[PDB]
C-alpha cells in the first residue's frame, strides 16, 4: 500500500513517512533502511 | 494547553468542495484532522508535520482531501473535493506534540460538522 | 479565455510563512504556480490535478510548500512554510487543459512579487 | 528520484504520479507498468 520509504499505520489506516520517526528513539523495521541509510 | 478552534463545515452535495480550518493557540509538530460519523469509532483524516512538511492521510480520503498547515498563524486546513455522503461526520481538529499524529493526541476541537446529501 | 487572478504576495522574513492564492474564471484540469526570479528562467513550482487530486511539487520546495485546490470554487493555493530568501521570485499561478502541468500552459496570471527578507 | 508510481519531469524539475498519464497516448516507460495493471474502481 505504501511507497518505498513509508510505514502503514495499522490504527490511523494511513502510509506515513519515514522520515518523520529518524528522530524517534525506534524507528520502525520497514524504515531504518532509509532512516539512517541502509 | 492548546485550544482548537474550527471553522468551515456545513452542508454540501456529492461531487462538491467544502474547506475546513481550524485555529490553535499554540504550535504544535503535528496539525490534523479526525472525523467521527454518527455510530462510528473517531477515525483518523488527515495530519501534517511542522518541519519538513509531510502531509499523511487515511487511505479512504487519498487523493480526494488535502491538508496544508500555516505554521506562523499555527492555522491546519483540510480541502475536500469530490465528496462523497459517507463523508457525513463530525470533523474534530487535532494538535500533536508528537512526530507522528496519534489516535490519542494531546489536544482536541469542539468538531464541527460537515454533512454530504446525495442528489435528486 | 480563463482568466486568473492571484493575491497574497508580499514581504515575508526567513522562516516565515505565505499563503497565495489564485481565482479562475473557469475550470482546467490542472491548476498550479511557477516562479521567476530576477536574471532567471521561469521554473515550475507546483501542482495539483482535478480528479484525482493529485499535487506534485518541484524538488526544490518539497517539504516546504504545499499546495490546493478548490474544484468549485476554481481557487488554487500555495501554502509556503520555510521560506528562504533565494524563494524571493514573481510567483505565477497558471492553467492547463493537460493532465500534467505543461512549462507552457493554456494560461499565465500577472504574478505576484512575494520577497524574502533575511535577519539580522 | 521519485517513487514506485512516480516518474520525473526534467522540464519540471518533479515527481509526477504515472496515474496523470494512463490515458496519454505514450505514458512514459516507467509508468506504462502501473498504468497497464491498474483498476478503474
Amino acid at each position: 500500500q505504501c511507497s518505498q520509504n513509508e510505514y502503514f499505520d495499522s490504527l490511523l489506516h494511513a502510509c506515513i513517512p519515514c522520515q518523520l520517526r529518524c528522530s524517534s528513539n525506534t524507528p520502525p523495521l520497514t524504515c531504518q533502511r532509509y532512516c539512517n541509510a541502509s | 494547553e492548546v485550544q482548537l478552534v474550527e471553522s468551515g463545515g456545513g452542508l454540501v452535495q456529492a461531487g462538491g468542495s467544502l474547506r475546513l480550518s481550524c485555529a490553535a493557540s499554540g504550535r504544535t509538530f503535528t496539525m490534523g484532522w479526525f472525523r467521527q460519523a454518527p455510530g462510528k469509532e473517531r477515525e483518523f483524516v488527515a495530519a501534517i508535520s511542522l518541519s519538513p512538511t509531510l502531509a499523511y492521510y487515511a487511505e479512504s480520503v487519498k487523493g480526494r482531501f488535502t491538508i496544508s498547515r500555516d505554521n506562523a498563524k499555527n492555522t491546519v486546513v483540510l480541502q475536500m473535493n469530490s465528496l462523497k455522503p459517507e463523508d457525513t461526520a463530525l470533523y474534530y481538529c487535532a494538535a500533536d506534540r508528537k512526530s507522528v499524529m496519534s489516535i490519542r493526541p494531546d489536544y482536541w476541537g469542539q468538531g464541527t460538522q460537515v454533512t454530504v446529501s446525495s442528489h435528486h
